[PDB]
RNA sequence: GAUGUCGGCUCAUCACAUCCUGGGGCUGAAGUAGGUCCCAAGGGUAUGGCUGUUCGCCAUUUAAAGUGGUACGCGAGCUGG
RNA sequence: AGCCAGGAUGUUGGCUUAGAAGCAGCCAUCAUUUAAAGAAAGCGUAAUAGCUCACUGGUCGAGUCGGCCUGCGCGGAAGAU
């Protein structure tokens, strides 16, 4: 049972996170189990991510401090954000070989430069390299 | 209640005729009439059928969510139709039909002979399955009872007439 | 702050407390001080409801007797013999 | 099973069971089964209780009984007919008028005390209830 | 069928169904918990 | 599909491993060999999970998985058997120097993001087994 | 200023707390056979050895050998152990 | 409330036992990845598997839960013309 208390830290958070990461992956987690999903927590850690399965009423609320307040159409079904908040990119990256992979769920809508990414141009996110590339 | 406030979409083709407490409801795939109690008012307005309760009658809202209930399935059954599949279990039992009659072997002396009513029809994909068809869902669940009755699933092994989505909990007999 | 509104008893003794009690109503008394002790009239449903609240007899209460408000505190209660109900409250003058 | 060591008297007479209770608080535990019927508690029914909820509770807690069979009970045998002197004293009870704390309880949960509290109370010919001790 | 005077719930999928003014007990889960007030 | 743990130098005894994978449709010669030979590197005396996948044409593949918590806390504490009542009963000692070292080897079957995370999960398995943190 | 007692015979009549037969739930009900519970009073419900016995034990039957009420049914009906 | 998804890892926890791998018992009952998941509320296996619950994310869209003081009812309730 989540008190108002509780309600208001897990937007708190999310908050702080938002503001803080560079680019942001919203996706389904349906009919994946733990054994994947542990997996894809672990390789999470590595690339500088922040996983999360955050209630999408509190979404819309730790979203609207702006600049993912694009990501409002995409609370609507299961999510999971993938904050990349060292290095942007690896998450965009990270999940489109696990939706593959799995073949369940589709991935839903990504963020960065404050700006709407369609389930179609996924493509732009997904062959970016390194930081650490223009050397 | 919840159930006598959600409306009824009565769809395209499908003809409603109300004269009073008496409901006909004409599709494709029939006519089906019945009787909704005293305590109901039905309303047609629209491509919708509207239930509520009669003004002095105690059971108003409980009577009203049937008769919505049943006026749904009435529609889903002069257009989609229902179906019910029953499967004969048990070394032996076998089902045919001949016309508007359902032929059993259920390890019985005498072969059994079900005569189906009007506006129930069936047929035989395999010896030990049995389909039916209908408008009527009172009239379909009947007759899958009625044929499920002459050899009702046994806890021991599961033999008889049993329906497809029926789960069939099996035992051990006695030890020793 | 508990805030009990009541009237002064127009009756006393058996008959008119066990007629209080069947009308869902308490008698109780106020007494302490330099003042005539005060025979009052409570709604029950109200102060059962407020005496549930441990806090009830440590704090100061205030009765509100036709206007004027008289600070308290809970001195003794008289309590059914097995229904969940208050039989007679003493209030003493704080 | 509960009786007096000794007695100033054998046999008593029958008397009568009026009246209101004296001693309709949770005294010594936190939490009590009050009599709110009346009648007679035997000795045997006092144990049968006591039994019950002891195993409730798994020996874990504090139980006090607020009551104590002090009343001898005489009876006259089969194939006897009246005079001839007062029966012999068969048992004993203790008088419960509604109101009565009979047993206490402390050192347990509510949720267990109640429910130790409904299994004694199967046992007993009088209706009970469930109190909580209060401040004053 | 289990007939008597107090009938309770006795699992979780037991249900308590008021049937021709007859207080009963119908459970899914275990046919040993059918009960009748009687 | 079954789980099961077989010894560094030992894959072949009917009571253990015999009719427990033999029942399902695998080579108890093909296996007991290819094992052990990459087992090898493993410490004598130190069970080492395995777990088999297998398909429908009797075909197997296994990927060697890292020695069990209740295993290695008893030969850094130096007990061959745990405590019959757990927090009860002590039976040995582990230092915090031990507890990391256990954790260090666990770190490719370890759900841990951190060393201090791997070490709390084995701090776990000690306390229930009846050896206390010295 | 009298209401004949136990048992038997003959003849019954009711209750159902059902012995058999009928319907049916659960079973620690595979079948056969049982256990227990519910519905049911339509009909049916041994002969002998011993004892005044009712009862009971015993023998052999039977689908079963029911439990009770009827002035412990029935002497202006019989018997008289 | 219903319906969709998950209900994991260390780990088959330790002891015991031919085996006990949440699920014969006995003792402890933490910790990790966490949206959440009891060292496991019940059924199943020779032991595993396999099915479901506690708990949590999605859908839905406005009520819902159960204690208290009380009025009147219901079951509990079988007998002999
Ligand atoms: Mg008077
Ligand atoms: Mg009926
Ligand atoms: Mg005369
Ligand atoms: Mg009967
Ligand atoms: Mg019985
Ligand atoms: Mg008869
Ligand atoms: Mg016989
Ligand atoms: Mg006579
Ligand atoms: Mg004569
Ligand atoms: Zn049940």
């Amino acid at each position: 049972a989540l008190n108002l208390q509780d309600k208001q830290a897990i937007v708190a958070e999310v908050s702080e996170v938002a503001k803080g990461a560079l680019s942001a992956v919203v996706a389904d987690s349906r009919g994946v189990t733990v054994d994947k999903m542990t997996e894809l927590r672990k390789a999470g850690r590595e690339a500088g991510v922040y996983m999360r399965v955050v209630r999408n009423t509190l979404l819309r609320r730790a979203v609207e401090g702006t600049p993912f307040e694009c990501l409002k159409d995409a609370f609507v079904g299961p999510t999971l954000i993938a904050y990349v908040t060292e290095h942007p990119g690896a998450a965009a990256r990270l999940f489109k070989e696990f939706a593959k992979a799995n073949a369940k769920f589709e991935v839903k809508a990504a963020a960065f430069e404050g700006e709407l990414i369609p389930a179609s141009q996924i493509d732009r996110l997904a062959t970016l390299p390194t930081y650490e590339e223009a050397i | 209640s919840r159930v006598a406030k959600a409306p009824v979409v009565v769809p395209a083709g499908v003809d409603v005729k109300i004269n009073g407490q008496v409901i006909t409801i004409k599709g494709k795939n029939g006519e089906l009439t019945r009787t909704l109690n005293d305590a109901v008012e039905v309303k047609h307005a629209d491509n919708t059928l509207t239930f509520g309760p009669r003004d002095g009658y105690a059971d108003g809202w409980a009577q009203a969510g049937t008769a919505r209930a049943l006026l749904n399935s009435m529609v889903i059954g002069v257009t989609e139709g229902f179906t019910k599949k029953l499967q004969l279990v048990g070394v032996g039992y076998r089902a045919a039909v001949k016309g508007n009659v359902i032929n059993l072997s259920l390890g019985f002396s005498h072969p059994v002979d079900h005569q189906l009513p009007a506006g129930i029809t069936a047929e035989c994909p395999t010896q030990t399955e049995i389909v039916l068809k209908g408008a009527d869902k009172q009239v379909i669940g009947q007759v899958a009872a009625d044929l499920r009755a002459y050899r009702r699933p046994e806890p021991y092994k599961g033999k008889g007439v049993r329906y497809a989505d029926e789960v069939v909990r099996t035992k051990e007999a006695k030890k020793k | 702050m508990f805030t009990i509104n009541a009237e002064v008893r127009k009756e006393q003794g058996k008959g008119a407390s066990r007629r209080l009690r069947a009308a869902n109503k308490f008698p109780a008394i106020i007494y302490g001080g330099k003042e005539a002790p005060l025979a009052i009239e409570l709604d029950h449903d109200k102060v059962m409801n407020m005496q549930a609240k441990a806090e009830f007899y440590s704090e100061v209460l205030t009765i509100v007797v036709d206007g004027k408000e008289i600070k308290v505190k809970a001195q003794d209660v008289q309590r059914h013999p097995y229904k969940p109900k208050l039989q007679h409250i003493d209030f003493v003058r704080a | 099973m509960l009786q007096p060591k000794r007695t100033k008297f054998r046999k008593m007479h029958k008397g009568r069971n009026r009246g209101l209770a004296q001693g309709t608080d949770v005294s010594f535990g936190s939490f009590g089964l009050k009599a709110v019927g009346r009648g007679r508690l035997t000795a045997r029914q006092i144990e049968a209780a006591r039994r019950a909820m002891t195993r409730a509770v798994k020996r874990q807690g504090k139980i006090w009984i607020r009551v104590f069979p002090d009343k001898p009970i005489t009876e006259k045998p089969l194939a006897v007919r009246m005079g001839k002197g007062k029966g012999n004293v068969e048992y004993w009870v203790a008088l419960i008028q509604p109101g009565k704390v009979l047993y206490e309880m402390d050192g347990v949960p509510e949720e267990l005390a109640r429910e130790a509290f409904k299994l004694a109370a199967a046992k007993l010919p009088i209706k009970t209830t469930f109190v909580t001790k209060t401040v004053m | 069928m289990k007939v008597r005077a107090s009938v309770k719930k006795l699992c979780r999928n037991c249900k308590i169904v008021k049937r021709d003014g007859v207080i009963r007990v119908i459970c899914s889960a275990e046919p040993k918990h059918k009960q009748r007030q009687g | 599909y079954v789980k099961l743990q077989v010894a560094a130098g030992m894959a072949n005894p009917s009571p253990p491993v015999g009719p427990a994978l033999g029942q399902q449709g695998v080579n108890i010669m093909e296996f007991c060999k290819a094992f052990n030979a990459k087992t090898d590197s493993i410490e004598k005396g130190l069970p080492i999970p395995v777990v088999i996948t297998v398909y429908a044409d009797r075909s197997f593949t296994f990927v060697t998985k890292t020695p069990p918590a209740a295993v290695l806390l008893k030969k850094a504490a130096g007990i061959k058997s745990g405590s019959g009542k757990p927090n009860k009963d002590k039976v040995g000692k582990i230092s915090r120097a031990q507890l990391q070292e256990i954790a260090q080897t666990k770190a490719a079957d370890m759900t841990g993001a951190d060393i201090e995370a791997m070490t709390r999960s084995i701090e776990g398995t000690a306390r229930s087994m009846g050896l206390v943190v010295e």
